[PDB]
C-alpha cells in the first residue's frame, strides 16, 4: 500500500560524505511529512532530520550545518546529504513518511517506515 | 468549473474541467475508519472500478465532503 525503499548507505572515513535517498511508492496520495531517523546499538530511533509539507525543516542540533534534508515531490522522494561524517554518526538510518488521507469518518495520518540502511564511519 | 479538492478539501478552479466528482472506495482500513473519500475535478465523469463509487455533478463546488 505504501513502500519506502532506501539506498545510499555504506562505509566512509571520518570527514567523508554520503548521500542517502528514500523513495516512496504506492498509495502516497496525501503524503504529508518525511524524515530521517538514526538508530545505533542500544539507542532508540532518534531524530536526525524531518520535513513537514508547508513547514520549515527541523534538525537535531547535533547535525545542524553538516546534514541537509530535501524533498522532491514530483519524484516523491526524500534525500539526506551527510557532510563531514564523524564516528558518532555511525548507525542504521531509517526513513519514515507520514501520509494523510480522508475517510468518511475524518482525516487520519499514518506513519510508514523504510527498510533501513547502514552508515558506518571509521 | 470550481470543485472541492483533497487533502485540503478546498475549492479550486479547474481549467479544461467540466465536472466535480466525489470518489469513495475501501482501503485496508475500510472496516475501522470508513470508506476513503477523494474530492476532485475532471473534464468527463471518471470511469471507476467495481468497488469504487463515484458521484459526478456539474455545478460549482458541488462535491463537498460527507
Amino acid at each position: 500500500q505504501v513502500q519506502l525503499q532506501e539506498s545510499g548507505g555504506g562505509l566512509v572515513q571520518p570527514g567523508g560524505s554520503l548521500r542517502l535517498s528514500c523513495a516512496a511508492s504506492g498509495d502516497i496520495g496525501g503524503l504529508k511529512q518525511m524524515g530521517w531517523y538514526r538508530q545505533a546499538p542500544g539507542h532508540q530511533r532518534e531524530l536526525v532530520a524531518v520535513k513537514r509539507n508547508e513547514n520549515e525543516a527541523n534538525y537535531t542540533e547535533s547535525v545542524k550545518g553538516r546534514f541537509t534534508i530535501s524533498r522532491d515531490n514530483a519524484r516523491k522522494m526524500v534525500y539526506l546529504q551527510m557532510n563531514s561524517l564523524k564516528p558518532e554518526d555511525t548507525a542504521v538510518y531509517y526513513c519514515n513518511a507520514v501520509v494523510g488521507n480522508w475517510y468518511t469518518s475524518g482525516y487520519y495520518e499514518d506513519t510508514y517506515w523504510g527498510q533501513g540502511t547502514q552508515v558506518t564511519v571509521s | 468549473i470550481r470543485c472541492f479538492i483533497t487533502p485540503d478539501i478546498t475549492s479550486k478552479d479547474c481549467p479544461n474541467g467540466h465536472v466535480c466528482y466525489t470518489k469513495t472506495w475501501c482501503d485496508a482500513f475500510c472496516s475501522i475508519r470508513g470508506k476513503r473519500v477523494d474530492l476532485g475535478c475532471a473534464a468527463t465523469c471518471p470511469t471507476v472500478k467495481t468497488g469504487v463509487d463515484i458521484q459526478c455533478c456539474s455545478t460549482d463546488n458541488c462535491n463537498p465532503f460527507p
